[PDB]
């Protein structure tokens, strides 16, 4: 029961300011990291933003720099997430997520997400520097591999490589982390690899439960976070 | 304005007068925060010459934080607990959970903030340097790769100047047991020492006093080591407040009053004891008896009132009337003829006995006088230099005004063989009584 739940959004007019926050229960705040994840309909991940546990630092995505500012209240226990000059390709769920590392600030030391939340809408009426497959056939009781390939500077340079599994309108749950550990919860089944400027995750045995559609993050030596395409897994 | 002086023939004393004085009675505290980075640096494959360099002064961080840790793991002994009180008590607030958290959270937007902490005081706390905004954005990520790559030499020198402040604050923490006086520019600079003068609760004469003497500022604080928690390395600055600003000061100097006979035997010494600075403080004395408690800069002087004595102004009085019952005016005896000279600010005392050779030479002109047996003053008006024996003394050139008020050396007033020459320290009252014994002493035999 280590519970966040994301508010504010709805409709909202194209302009002007937004206010978007978080909410934080079955946990210690001030040991945790917090994180900005949204997502356009029908297509893939994108990173925002990350703070510290103490707020003091506050490194973002370069896309959304400037737009956008991160706050946190340690004594009223929430994330803000403020958004300035709303624009129409803005429209999209917008994700709560932690990470457990404490009394540590740079961002490598907490780049993988564990919890997240159900996320909020923001609709305005009038994208992947990691490279993924998207078709991924499998037949079950047969093993199929995923390709998350970077460049030297994400994945290869650093044996930082996260894994998530996200079904269609859920929350995204935690894989893999660092190139191939594995929190609890996670089935063996679960394992992932590195081979220089490529990671890959595997998967054995094929049940129907793994249908879905699968993301990788690393941290990237520019100081920020970068999200696959994502993978379509269709069981036979 | 003008300082002035007053030999007393009768004392053997001088008196200079005229002194703006600037006596310290309370402190100031502030807390300085160096925002660390906690960091679990992860080995590469490094050999070239710049991930070595990074990596030894990764290391000489890491054990800079480390050993600072351990110092207040193991920092039980005080240097002066009657000074630093006011300080460790802020230091044992901080000591809290949540408390530091605090002091993090208000200086998140600015170098300088207010901060009330739970016990009622409003210290000040400043973040006087930001290495973890440095470690985290410029190096952690060019030495946490697989093999560390390969950084230019001016993040290696940049790196060395951020780092070395903090190498330097550990040294001074660590050698004194976490108490370090004077602070040092390493301590705090400064541009940051006059802009906290500058944002005291003071009035501006004071500001004004600190800022054109800083340097007697640095002398009389106290730098105190706190806590590192949490990626904060804290130490709170104690700095001196004057309450007392532009008050009348003295200054006394003694020298020994011996008779001129031919026989060590039958001479008598005397000399005129507590001996120092004397300022007027709300109707009373404040007598500062150990040297280093008055740093004197030009015509203003600059006391400490932790380690004084507070006396009744009248024993101002005892430089023109020492004789006088009104104030028990404190003498040393002895039967010791030893010659000596006193330089005081605006001439010079000059006690010559036996067979001694007295002089007072000038650069330009020789001897104009060359001292008899007894005690005397010269004014630095025309002297340059006084002779007493093999040792030459310099007089200060100051200008100013000297008045010799004349008066009988009170050693022709005691008769040798009575006198106490071994009672030492002693008042006046003291010595008459052992007179009057002395008197008792002859009328029954
Ligand atoms: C000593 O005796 C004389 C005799 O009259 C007296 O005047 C003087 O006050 C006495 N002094 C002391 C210290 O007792």
């Amino acid at each position: 029961e280590v519970q966040l739940v994301e508010s504010g959004g709805g409709l909202v007019q194209p302009g002007g300011s937004l206010r978007l926050s978080c909410a934080a229960s079955g946990f210690t705040f001030t040991t945790y990291a917090m994180h900005w994840v949204r997502q356009s309909p029908g297509k893939g991940l994108e990173w925002l933003a990350s703070i510290s546990y103490d707020g003091t630092s506050q490194y973002y995505a370069e896309s959304v720099k400037g737009r956008f500012t991160v706050s946190r209240d340690n004594s009223k226990k929430t994330l803000l997430l403020q958004v300035n000059s709303l624009r129409p390709e803005d429209t999209a769920v917008y994700y709560c997520a932690g990470s457990p590392s404490g009394h540590y600030s740079w961002l490598g030391y907490f780049y993988a997400m564990d919890v997240w939340g159900q996320g909020t809408v923001t609709v305005s009426s009038g994208q992947s520097a990691l490279t993924q497959p998207a078709s991924v056939s499998g037949s079950p009781g047969q093993s199929i591999t995923i390709s998350c390939t970077g460049a030297s500077s994400d994945v290869g340079g650093y044996d930082y490589v996260s894994w998530y599994q996200q079904h269609p309108g859920k929350a995204p749950k935690l894989l893999i982390y660092d190139v191939s550990d594995r929190p609890s919860g996670v089935s063996n089944r679960f394992s992932g690899s590195k081979s220089g400027n490529t990671a890959s995750l595997t998967i054995s045995g094929l049940q129907t439960e793994d249908e879905a559609d699968y993301y990788c993050s690393s941290y990237t030596s520019k100081n920020t976070l970068i999200f696959g395409g994502g993978t379509k897994l269709t069981v036979l | 304005q003008n300082i002035t002086e007053e030999f007393y023939q009768s004392t053997c004393s001088a008196v200079s007068k005229g002194y703006l004085g600037a006596l310290r009675t309370g402190w100031y505290t502030s807390v300085i925060t160096i925002e660390l980075s906690n960091i679990k640096e992860n080995k590469c494959n490094g050999t070239d010459a710049k991930v070595k360099l990074i990596k030894q002064e990764l290391d000489k961080y890491k054990n800079a934080v480390t050993d600072l840790q351990l110092l207040m793991q193991s920092t039980p002994a005080t240097g002066s607990g009657s000074a630093i009180c006011s300080g460790v008590a802020v230091c044992k607030v901080l000591h809290l959970e949540g408390e530091v958290n605090k002091i993090k959270s208000a200086l998140l937007s600015t170098n300088k903030a207010v901060v009330s902490l739970s016990n009622g005081p409003s210290v000040l706390t400043s973040k006087v340097l930001d290495l973890k905004n440095y470690i985290d954005k410029q190096l952690l990520p060019i030495v946490n790769k697989q093999s560390c790559s390969i950084p230019n030499i001016e993040t290696v020198i940049e790196f060395q100047q951020k780092n070395n402040r903090l190498l330097e604050i550990t040294r001074e923490f660590s050698v004194n047991a976490g108490v370090t006086t004077p602070v040092s520019t390493y301590m705090l600079t400064n541009s940051e020492l006059l802009s906290l003068i500058n944002d005291m609760p003071i009035t501006n004469d004071q500001k004004k006093l600190m800022s054109n003497n800083v340097q007697i500022v640095r002398q009389q604080s106290y730098s105190i080591m706190c806590i590192i928690k949490e990626e904060v390395l804290a130490y709170v600055v104690q700095l001196p407040l004057y309450g007392v600003i532009d008050t009348p000061c003295w200054k006394l100097h003694t020298s020994p009053l011996c008779t001129t006979n031919t026989k060590e035997g039958s001479n008598i010494c005397l000399t005129r004891t507590d001996r120092g600075w004397y300022c007027d403080n709300a109707g009373s004395v404040s007598f500062f008896p150990q040297a280093e408690t008055c740093k004197v800069q030009s015509n203003r002087v600059f006391c400490d009132t932790m380690n004084s004595l507070t006396l009744p102004s009248e024993v101002n009085l005892c430089n023109v009337d020492i004789f006088n019952p009104k104030y028990d005016c404190k003498i040393m005896t002895s039967k010791t003829d030893v010659s000596s000279s006193v330089i005081t600010s605006l001439g010079a005392i000059v006690s010559c006995y036996g067979k001694t050779k007295c002089t007072a030479s000038n650069k330009n002109r020789g001897i104009i006088k060359t001292f008899s047996n007894g005690c005397d003053y010269v004014s630095n008006k025309g002297v340059d230099t006084v002779s007493v024996g093999n040792t030459l003394y310099c007089v200060n050139k100051q200008e100013g005004q000297s008045l010799y008020v004349k008066g009988e050396p009170i050693i022709n007033f005691y008769d040798p063989l009575v006198f106490p020459s071994n009672q030492f320290d002693a008042s006046i009252s003291q010595v008459n009584e052992k007179i009057n014994q002395s008197l008792a002493f002859i009328r029954k035999s």
